[PDB]
């Protein structure tokens, strides 16, 4: 933090607000950040030759809030990679007013990683052959992506220092899923075919079919059971899964804490069933995603090998290897032919969410020991129980809560995948569990 | 060092978008 | 080695669920309304922004 310190000051920074920002200006800044994110997501890059190749990173476009061929190609990568590299350096003991140096080096490294990513994204050939594009065009694309990542970091700091609600990672990820669901519901796009003109949006197609078709019953049947375009049984399943996740996320083990330092403040410490709120979903989706992009790049080179044929066998959906057993089955209908694949997938999704949750409670400092230390340091004690028994009463709840909120969230993802709900299961879980965070922020600011 | 506010961040975010549009328009009417 | 730990985990989870504060009708309605409002805001703002930029991207690109 001293050798690189010269380079850790030049980058811009956000001033902490002098006074507490009201819940009106915070929502205003959140809306401005969201609007900037969306507009940059819809603006194509300059220098692209042909965005006709299959997307190398199609699988991570959801978790990373990315949009191919646009300014927001990396999405929330500048935010995620900076934090990840900071934690990796801290854990490896390479790195230790020091907060300013840490928060400057974080942004300085999250832009070097952003540049490296903007170089890896171009040599993949998704924008065309770099030799044909030329050094000038490649450099211009890299500069555009660098400025976009800088804007991403600035907007995230704007949201986090107090000017807005929540964080960039949650807001952008939830936005790209809510927008996807709303687009698959109201798409003006019309995929023509031999049958005729039909809209790609389920509701718009329902209206078009009820208007232009004489056989109204066969129009309702079609608009409800289309197998080529989003139908209404996939939008009703989305609402049902939303309702189920909403019900199950409201579970909480209300602990009656009672302070002993300043006597008088009795309170409730809620231990939610979803203890790690969608962190198991982010971790599982990130694992599989970054593994499909690897088994997909290693299925072109080194083709026909053994390690490649076991890691994944692509067609682009997997048909064998490890990738096949991690991919959701094509609804419950495609389970009859392959039962072992469905069993392995349902087992993997639960046993990975549970493992990730029970590991994250120890890694993120939310384990029963850490909560007991917080209780001891704040004077909090459980009302009915004793003061030295707080650790036991927390160890009898928090580990089980984390494990079962991993199983529950994995099962909800599996159910959403099996119901054909729009937005996937990861997306519907990442949308609901992030809208609930903003709902909690809303109630907190409105009660304070 | 440099400590910008939310308003400069919004201005820079809008100017980058505008510059991208100007590049695209210049390319379209130059090609 | 497998039956006993799984049974203990199942019992612990069942007790935790039977001791959690499950939402009632009013809380479920409030959370559903808030989630619907947030989803509408984000999704429809993104939908309108995407609609605006389809002709624009068709012209410029
Ligand atoms: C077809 O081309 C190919 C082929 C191939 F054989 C491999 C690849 N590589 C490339 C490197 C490009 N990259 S990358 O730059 O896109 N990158 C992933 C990088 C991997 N490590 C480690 C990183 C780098 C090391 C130093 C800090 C971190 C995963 C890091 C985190 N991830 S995450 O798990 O997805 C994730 C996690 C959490 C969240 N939250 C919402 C909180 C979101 C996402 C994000 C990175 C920013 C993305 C792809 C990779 C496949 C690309």
């Amino acid at each position: 933090l001293e050798v690189i310190k010269p380079f850790c000051v030049i980058l811009p920074e956000i001033q902490k607000p002098e006074r507490k920002i009201q819940f009106k200006e915070k929502v205003l800044w959140t809306a401005i950040t969201l609007f900037i994110f969306l507009v940059c997501c819809q603006i194509p890059l300059f220098g692209i030759m042909s965005s006709d190749s299959a997307d190398p990173f199609y699988w991570m476009r959801v978790i990373l809030a990315s949009n191919r061929g646009t300014l927001m190609e990396l999405g929330i990568s500048p935010i995620v990679t900076s934090g990840l590299i900071m934690q990796l350096l801290a854990g490896a003991k390479i790195i230790e007013k020091d907060r300013a140096l840490f928060n400057g080096a974080q942004k300085l490294f999250g832009m070097i990683i952003t540049i490296g990513q903007s170089i890896v994204y171009v040599m993949t050939g998704m924008y065309g052959d770099p030799s044909e594009m030329g050094a000038g065009i490649c450099l211009l694309i890299t500069i555009q992506l660098f400025v976009a990542g800088l804007i991403v970091l600035l907007l995230d700091e704007l949201l986090q220092k107090g000017y807005g609600l929540g964080s960039g990672i949650s807001l952008f990820i939830a936005t790209n899923i809510c927008e996807t669901i709303v687009w698959k519901a109201f798409s003006p796009t019309t995929v023509n075919t031999g049958r005729g003109m039909e809209f790609e949006g389920a509701i718009i197609a329902l209206f078009h079919l009820l208007a232009t078709r004489t056989d109204k019953v066969r129009a309702l049947r079609e608009a409800f059971y289309r197998q080529n375009l989003p139908n209404l049984m996939n939008l009703i399943a989305t609402i049902f899964v939303f309702a189920v996740v909403i019900y199950f996320q409201g579970f909480r083990y209300e602990l009656p804490i009672r302070s002993t330092k300043v006597r008088g403040q009795i309170g409730i410490y809620p231990i939610k069933l979803f203890y790690t709120s969608n962190i198991p979903i982010i971790l599982q989706s990130a694992l599989v995603s970054n593994l499909y992009v690897i088994s997909q790049m290693l299925s072109a080179r080194f083709s026909g090998n053994l390690l490649v044929s076991l890691l994944g066998t692509w067609s682009a959906y997997p048909v064998g290897g490890l990738c096949y057993y991690l991919s959701p089955p094509e609804s419950f209908g495609s389970v009859l032919e392959d039962p072992v694949h469905a069993v392995v997938y349902i087992v993997f999704m639960l046993g990975s969410c549970a493992f990730f949750s029970k590991t994250w409670i120890e890694v993120s400092g939310s384990s029963p020991r850490d909560i007991a230390k917080q209780f001891k340091d704040q004077g909090m004690v459980i009302n009915g129980k004793r003061e030295t028994s707080i650790y036991r009463e927390l160890k009898k709840i928090i580990p089980t809560a984390a494990a079962f909120g991993g199983l529950c969230i994995g099962a909800l993802s599996v159910l959403a995948d099996f119901l054909g709900a729009i937005g996937s299961g990861t997306g519907i879980l990442l949308a609901v569990t992030i809208i609930y965070q903003y709902f909690e922020i809303f109630v907190k600011e409105q009660s304070e | 060092g440099l400590k910008v506010g939310p308003v400069p961040v919004l201005v820079m975010s809008l100017l980058f978008i505008a510059s991208v549009f100007m590049l695209h328009i210049w390319g379209k009417y130059t090609r | 080695q497998f039956v006993e730990p799984s049974r203990q985990f199942v019992k612990d989870s069942i007790r935790l669920v039977k001791r959690c504060t499950k939402p009632d009708r009013k809380e479920f309605q409030k959370i559903a309304m808030a989630t619907a409002i947030g989803f509408a805001i984000m999704g429809f703002i993104g939908f309108f922004v995407k609609l605006i930029h389809i002709p624009i991207n068709n012209i410029i690109v």
